[PDB]
Parts: structure tokens; C-alpha cells; sequence
DNA sequence: GCATCCGTGAGTAGAGAAGCACAATTTAACACTTTTGTCAAG
DNA sequence: CTTGACAAAAGTGTTAAATTGTGCTATACTGGGAGCCGTCACGGATGC
């Protein structure tokens, strides 16, 4: 986030543009608590056997 | 026997949703005023 | 003449011999109604 | 700035194609008590 | 209300057949297959 944020500062409007989409999915695994390495399933889910009878 | 109606309860089709949500790897759940969750399964999916 | 009132109809009125077919829509096999019956098995609502 | 590929969306009802050998596990047929259930006795 | 004893019903322990799981075949064999198509506009991104 801090690395994005100087980023953001750039003079280049394509620089900071880039930047404000990294730093909203930054921005919104910090604000949820998500953890990013969530995105990646080494449990898959089974749906419960009556919803797929 | 001649009586009204009760209060309704969720529909089914939410349950499903939620629980096809979940085999989406998606922690989809219900709150109340204080945040707290509901259980809207009535205990029957919480181990223990 | 109006059958009703034995009276003629004011102006004279187109009467003539024409076709006329009658189709398979038929209120008979339309009528529907239900009150409870079978239901889904996954979304446990009314089949249709 | 621009050109391109990908992704998204596009009305509602109703009616409609190997054997075979052998081991390992399970099923089913028995016997067995052992257990409830029951109709005499007070 | 207790025998009580008694047969049916049920449980139970073996044993058999039956069903099921697994291993193994020794000429040589060494890079697949089906599609392939008449929509259109719209973002959004991805690079140029």
C-alpha cells in the first residue's frame, strides 16, 4: 500500500491510474481482514447431497 | 382449523443459495444489529 | 328484430351465412387450479 | 490515441469396445440361546 | 395382582456361498481428435 500510494504521486496519469487499481484490491483486503492467499483452495467445498439429489 | 396465518420464516431457496455460495469457497453469512451471526440453519449445519 | 324486446334494431345490420372454425384451445384443457401439491426437490417450491 | 479480442447481455407467461486366477470382503443360510409377549394358575 | 412357563420373536454366533477387489498376462507396437458458423452493441482492458 505504501509503494502504491508514492506511485500515486507520479506526474503520469496512466501511472496513477494503474496504481488505484492495485491499491482498491490492496484496500479492500486490509479493510475485510481477507488474506489473500484465501484465493487459492486447498480444501474444495462439497455441496450437501440433497442440493445435488 | 380457523385459525390465521403465522409470522413466515426464510425461504428455503435463500438456504440453498447461502449453502451453494459456501461450495463457492464464499463465507456468506447472516448478521443482526450487532453484527453477530444467525444461525439460519437452526443448528442443524454447526458441529457441535 | 331484437329478440329481447321484440323491437327492431335501429339500423339495418349486416346478416350473412360465413365459416367459422373451431380451434384446439380449448377452455377445458386450460382450466387449472391448485391449492397444494408436489414440489421441487432442490429449491422445495411448487413444479409447474 | 486507437485498434482488437474477450466478456457480457439481449420480455413474460404455459406446454413441452479382455479374460482369468486368486484373495479378500460381504451376504445369507443356518444353528443357537435369550427375550418378550401371553394364557393358564392362584 | 404374581406365577410360570411357554411359544413366538428376536438376537447371535458360525459357516458357507456369493460377491467384490486385485494382480497379471513377454513379437513388436512410442505426439489426438473434431471442427471448422449468418448478430450486434456494449464496456473494459491491453497493448500498440
Amino acid at each position: 500500500e505504501k509503494e502504491l500510494l508514492e506511485e500515486m504521486k507520479h506526474p503520469s496519469r496512466a501511472r496513477r491510474a494503474k496504481a488505484r487499481k492495485r491499491l482498491e484490491v490492496v484496500r479492500a483486503f486490509l479493510d475485510s481482514g481477507n488474506r489473500p492467499e484465501w484465493m487459492i483452495l486447498e480444501a474444495v467445498p462439497v455441496l450437501p447431497p440433497d442440493l445435488r439429489p | 382449523k380457523g385459525e390465521d396465518v403465522p409470522e413466515p420464516s426464510v425461504p428455503e431457496s435463500f438456504r440453498v443459495l447461502v449453502k451453494e455460495l459456501q461450495a463457492l469457497a464464499l463465507d456468506v453469512q447472516t448478521l443482526d444489529e450487532k453484527d453477530n451471526p444467525v444461525d439460519i440453519f437452526e443448528g442443524l449445519a454447526s458441529k457441535r | 328484430y331484437d329478440g329481447r324486446t321484440g323491437e327492431p334494431i335501429e339500423g339495418p345490420i349486416v346478416v350473412g351465412q360465413m365459416f367459422i372454425m373451431k380451434l384446439y384451445h380449448m377452455v377445458e384443457d386450460k382450466m387449472h387450479a391448485r391449492s397444494t401439491g408436489p414440489y421441487s426437490l432442490i429449491t422445495q417450491q411448487p413444479l409447474g
